[PDB]
RNA sequence: GAACUUGAGUGCAGAAGAGGAGAGUGGAAUUCCACGUGUAGCGGUGAAAUGCGUAGAGAUGUGGAGGAACACCAGUGGCGAAGGCGACUCUCUGGUCUGUAACUGACGCUGAGGAGCGAAAGCGUGGGGAGCGAACAGGAUUAGAUACCCUGGUAGUCCACGCCGUAAACGAUGAGUGCUAAGUGUUAGGGGGUUUCCGCCCCUUAGUGCUGCAGCUAACGCAUUAAGCACUCCGCCUGGGGAGU
């Protein structure tokens, strides 16, 4: 069990960011780590500054897993330039 | 002009006022040291209602008028020379209580009488 | 890692190799291989102008892409051997197709692993991505400064760069020895560390050892004579006599920067 | 945890009760030992880990001798069985 | 004073509460101490460890 | 040799923790870098001076690099055998406490020698270097000033592995166990007497503070967390110096 946080950066088209999601849901998939829920907080104004931005999209993916493909979430969220946060919170 | 922010730097030895604009140009800027005061006065909360007059004369010469004075350092005489902002023709509306807090950072030097 | 040997004899005081466990075979494949000519430094005129080099053990040159040419199809790592050619090891992979090829040896890759090399390939360790897509702060060797051409700036063991971000057509890159330097973006290069990283510490030994690896002796300017060297003659070891301590032609050496005043490329280099 | 402790206890139950009973006991403690001790061959510069598994190995060390100093032949079987020597 | 989660009865905090944590929070950004909120110990440290990491995701602030 | 369950331990159920090791990430601040504002100071002191500064500093605005520590929480609070451990997140992992009753049935305590951990400084190898800072330099002070003060600044502090194996390593208090008034905060639990609660009270653990009776002590003081009353085991002392030579 995983409450997996991230906050999409807000300059991006609506299909391409259900694009992004559908990218890193795809990611997870590897696993098996089934989605057992999701939540859009949606546009909400940070606190402070990330990269260049006053706001960020946010995205609640509620995991089962193994251990593995969280990982896998934490290296792809490193790296993909369409992302300003992530955390995964071992939810217990 | 006529909006800017004043700067006031009030620490152990020197207050040093620096009005700026904005978005951080400096009009005009005068410290204790600036008005004289080369010894220890330059602590002295009489120099720093000195320099803000200074400071103050010379934002009026170039004419902007309400400020937005933030208080930096650990000094003495940041009460006297935000009242001498106000004294001098000058409007003092926020004040920002802004010393460089660092939350844990580098270490200090050393204490003093070791 | 590395094998220190006992002190036998004076000749293997201090003497380390390295342990030689990242190589799995010892045998190069003859598709691969090229004839080397040792050439002891000497030129198409025949004098000698490199000093201090020729006649070690012979060896057989492998050839390498440094370009990663092969987009697209996926690679993996057949083995991981000797190369006397160069400081690292080299990998050989097999592609899907029949192309097996040389590259370099990250640090840390095993044979069996997947190696992309397209401009969409996935980041990992010994893929291969232009430097538009390979994101900001990640470990890189292989670079090239133009396009096509093939790997060109952090290649030797150990060794390693990293994307500082970018801005433009160009890449911030800092390349070993700290240098800042703007990449052409559309250059690819490797991602990671060069994979021997204790080939830096190996004592060698014997003065035989480093003629075995093709190092003639180096003899200094201060036991010379005045003909062949600016720091020769002098009744019984002379101090560097002159001001500026000297090449065996007319130019100091310590501190001294041989870089040209008017190198095109000045440009491009942010921090040195 | 709890395939492991579980097979162990149907897997050296004397009684059908035994979770006590030292044989199920030494047991855990062998299989307890090995995933520590892999944990250290990852990890070499964990010593408080370390320092309980040489309470581990004392525990079972003493449970060893209550077995030889009790049932001789059940004292081989468990040496056998776990490859314990 | 009174705690508030022994009398709310509520647990582990849950982090997206943004709106209960700026009330713990103090004016600049700081967490108040337990003698002004009144809480017990344990659930100022579960308020802490939440205020951290909704700080982390600038759900919270730092400095202001 | 046979029996027992209190001591010890396993089982089940929760709880708390800066317990450890590996990786990743953050926000202040400090320094440095580039550019705008702009002008004559800044810095520092008991007083000044050296430094920095018109080649444009300090102040100020934006951006970048890089390192190290993790404000508020924070507490005679917690964990650990001790050293010690404070951002966050995951990976692996150690111990504890509480409720028992399911099991074992004395499996326990202590432990010379051995094996390990072991602050800080130091050493080796490779990195790293922002602040600090031995050494060293300049300025002051001074009769002198190899000092305190000020301005600079090397190793080191940091990291990986290896060595050292030492501290006023302290509770200046070995470990275990049992017994021997109270009052009182507090940390993690449990159960009860009305209430579904909030919450009050009562009761019990284990840890952690203070005041205190008997008892001890040369006295200071300790006092259920003993320095009491006992038993077990270990380590250590027999005037000061020379000499931890």
């Amino acid at each position: 069990k995983y409450e997996v946080m991230y906050i999409i950066r807000p300059n991006i088209d609506e299909e391409s960011k259900k694009a992004v999601i559908e990218r890193f849901n795809n990611v997870l998939t590897s696993n098996g780590a089934e989605i057992t829920g999701t939540k859009d907080w949606g546009k909400r104004r940070l606190a402070y500054e990330i990269n260049d931005f006053r706001d960020g999209f946010y995205q609640i993916v509620n995991v089962q897993s193994d251990a593995a493909a969280v990982q896998e979430f934490d290296r792809l969220a490193k790296i993909s330039d369409d992302i300003i946060r992530h955390i995964v919170v071992k939810e217990e | 002009i006529e909006s800017g922010i004043a700067h006031i730097r009030s620490t152990f030895n020197n207050t040093i006022v620096t009005i700026t604009d904005t978005h951080g140009n400096a009009i005009s800027w005068s410290s204790a040291g600036a008005l004289g005061f080369r010894g220890s006065r330059k602590s002295t909360p009489f120099a720093a209602q000195m320099a803000a007059e200074t400071a103050a004369k010379g934002s009026i010469e170039h004419g902007l008028k309400t400020l937005e004075v933030t208080v930096k350092g650990p000094g003495s005489g940041r009460e006297a020379a935000i009242r001498a902002l106000q004294a001098a023709g000058l409007e003092v509306t926020a004040i920002r209580d802004v010393t460089p807090v660092p939350h844990n950072g580098c270490r200090p030097p050393k204490r003093r009488r070791v | 890692a590395i094998k220190k040997y006992k002190p036998t004899s004076n000749g293997r005081r201090g003497m380390t190799t390295s342990d030689f466990a990242e190589i799995t075979t010892d045998k190069p494949e003859k598709s691969l291989l090229a004839p080397l000519h040792k050439k002891g430094g000497r030129n198409n005129q025949g004098k000698l102008t490199v000093r201090h080099q020729g006649g070690g053990h012979k060896r057989q040159y492998r050839v390498i892409d440094f370009k990663r040419d092969k987009d697209g199809i996926p690679g993996r790592v057949a083995t991981v051997e000797y190369d006397p050619n160069r400081s690292a090891n080299i990998a050989l992979i097999n592609y899907a197709d029949g192309e097996k090829r040389y590259i370099l040896a990250p640090k840390g890759i095993q044979v069996g692993t997947e190696i992309m090399s397209g401009p969409e390939a996935d980041i990992k360790v010994g893929n291969a991505l232009p430097l538009i897509n390979i994101p900001v702060g990640t470990v890189v060797h292989n670079i090239e400064l133009k396009p096509g051409k093939g790997g060109q700036l952090v290649r030797s063991a150990g060794t390693s760069a990293q994307v500082l971000g970018k801005e433009g057509k160009y890449v911030l890159v800092r390349l070993n020895s700290g240098e800042v330097r703007m990449i052409l973006s559309a250059c690819r290069a490797s991602i990671g560390q060069v994979g021997n990283e204790q080939h830096e510490l190996i004592n060698i030994g014997k003065a035989g050892r480093s003629r075995w690896k093709g190092i003639r002796p180096t003899v200094r300017g201060s036991v010379m004579n005045p003909n062949d060297h600016p720091h020769g003659g002098g009744e019984g070891r002379a101090p560097i006599g002159r001001k500026s301590p000297m090449s065996p032609w007319g130019k100091p050496t310590l501190g001294f920067k041989t870089r040209k005043k008017k190198n095109k490329s000045d440009k491009f280099i942010v921090r040195r | 945890t709890q395939e492991r402790k579980n097979q162990l206890i149907n897997e050296f139950k004397t009684h059908e009760s035994d979770t006590g009973s030292p044989e199920v006991q030494i047991a855990i403690l062998t299989d307890s030992i090995n995933n520590l001790n892999e944990h250290l061959r990852t990890h070499k510069k964990d010593h408080h880990s370390r320092r309980g598994l040489l309470k581990m190995v004392g525990k079972r060390r003493n449970l060893l001798t209550y077995l030889r100093n009790k049932d001789v032949t059940r004292y081989r079987e468990l040496i056998n069985k776990l490859g314990l020597r | 004073k009174v705690c508030y989660f022994t009398s709310n009865g509520i647990t582990h905090i849950d982090y997206k509460d943004v709106d209960l944590l700026k009330k713990f929070v103090s004016e600049r950004g700081k967490i108040l101490p337990r003698r002004v909120t009144g809480t017990n110990a344990k659930y100022q440290r579960k308020l802490t460890a939440a205020i951290k990491r909704a700080r982390q995701m600038a759900l919270l602030p730092y400095v202001s």
